């Protein structure tokens, strides 16, 4: 809840700007995460968890239909219940 | 989107932009630019190279001049010192 | 006149070629020395690089980055890599014995790792005022090891390793308030005495 300022790298997250966009980078932990100006949320992420996460953002394997496996694990065909 | 998306892939595009009528918001001093360094030669920097080898990444940056100070650009005349 | 060695002991302090405990919690990469300094070739480039190490703990494993003879060798995680072998590879030489990583790279320049932190660069006769950085100049006056990289010496050396960071957009660190005990030693006295 403290408001602190920035940049900021406590605990391996360097939370800094870059092109005058902000970023969060997680390197130690595989991923890198930014917004622009106009609020457009980014996330790059590595490899290692291919076939593992599944969230918001789909797993990361290599179909792009299969994508919605929720929290449960059932593939639905609908994008807004998921 | 649809133009990071392609560049993402290992195909960048370049001056989309321009007659798109349509540029991405950004600070004063800036506007936006399409793969520029992440390693942006600042105003009080050290004058070091060829550690920054990382991928190239779009974003508003400065003009040609103009190093960064503190979140605008200023020339580079102009770098303060710090104490 | 003998041969000098900085020294990293512990996560977060620095012995000068001189000599000059001071203080400095960093958490970005930073120049440990170089000879790229002022009105010289600047043949080496010895960088050093801590994560998560503003607070020494079982985190704050180092990252070191050593750059001569235009060559990319360097080492974290127990093992030593070359990302760009140097020219002169008559020179370069490893001893892994030991404890330690010997590791020299020409007439007047070696260095040591203990696998785990600590940095101990040694260098000879030649330079003696030739280098700058975090160890300072090495030139036998041991009270102007703080000349920061804007050419003035600093009294704080919190402010002082700052200048000497190379992203020059990164974190720098934060003025801590002075006390004899820290985070965990702080208010636990009984703590503090079985410590000390
Ligand atoms: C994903 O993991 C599952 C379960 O272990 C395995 O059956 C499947 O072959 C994996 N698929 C890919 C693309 O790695
Ligand atoms: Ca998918
Ligand atoms: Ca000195």
């Amino acid at each position: 809840d403290q408001r602190v300022s920035m940049p900021y790298a406590s605990k391996g997250l360097y939370l800094e700007t870059e092109a005058g966009y902000y970023k969060l980078s997680g390197e130690a932990y595989g991923f890198v995460a930014r917004i622009d100006g106009s609020g457009n949320f980014q996330v790059l992420l590595s490899d290692r968890y291919f076939n593992k996460t599944c969230g918001l953002c789909g797993n990361f394997n290599i179909f792009a239909e299969d994508d919605f496996m929720t929290q449960e694990g059932t593939l639905t065909s609908d994008p807004y219940d998921f | 989107e649809y133009a990071r998306t392609c560049a993402q892939e290992g195909m960048v595009l370049y001056g989309w932009t321009d007659h798109s009528a349509c540029s991405p918001v950004c600070p004063a001093g800036m506007e936006y630019r399409q793969c520029v360094s992440p390693c942006a030669r600042t105003c009080q920097s050290l004058h070091i190279n060829e550690m920054c080898q990382e991928r190239c990444v779009d974003g508003c940056s400065c003009p040609e001049g103009q190093l960064l100070d503190e979140g605008l650009c200023v020339e580079s005349t102009e770098c303060p010192c710090v104490h | 006149v003998c041969d000098a060695t900085c020294s990293t002991i512990g996560m977060a302090h620095y012995l000068t070629f001189d000599g000059l405990k001071y203080l400095f919690p960093g958490e970005c990469q930073y120049v440990l020395v170089q000879d790229y300094c002022g009105s010289n070739p600047g043949t080496f480039r010895i960088l050093v690089g801590n994560k998560g190490c503003s607070h020494p703990s079982v985190k704050c494993k180092k990252r070191v980055t050593i750059l001569v003879e235009g060559g990319e060798i360097e080492l974290f995680d127990g093992e030593v890599n070359v990302k760009r072998p140097m020219k002169d590879e008559t020179h370069f030489e490893v001893v892994e014995s030991g404890r330690y990583i010997i590791l020299l790279l020409g007439k007047a320049l070696s260095v040591v790792w203990d696998r785990h932190l600590s940095i101990s660069v040694v260098l000879k006769q030649t330079y003696q005022e030739k280098v700058c950085g975090l160890c300072g100049n090495f030139d036998g006056i041991q009270n102007n090891d703080l000349t920061s990289s804007n050419l003035q010496v600093e009294e704080d050396p919190v402010d002082f390793g700052n200048s000497w960071k190379v992203s020059s957009q990164c974190a720098d660190t934060r003025k801590v308030p002075l006390d004899s005990s820290p985070a965990t030693c702080h208010n636990n006295i009984m703590k503090q005495t079985m410590v000390d």
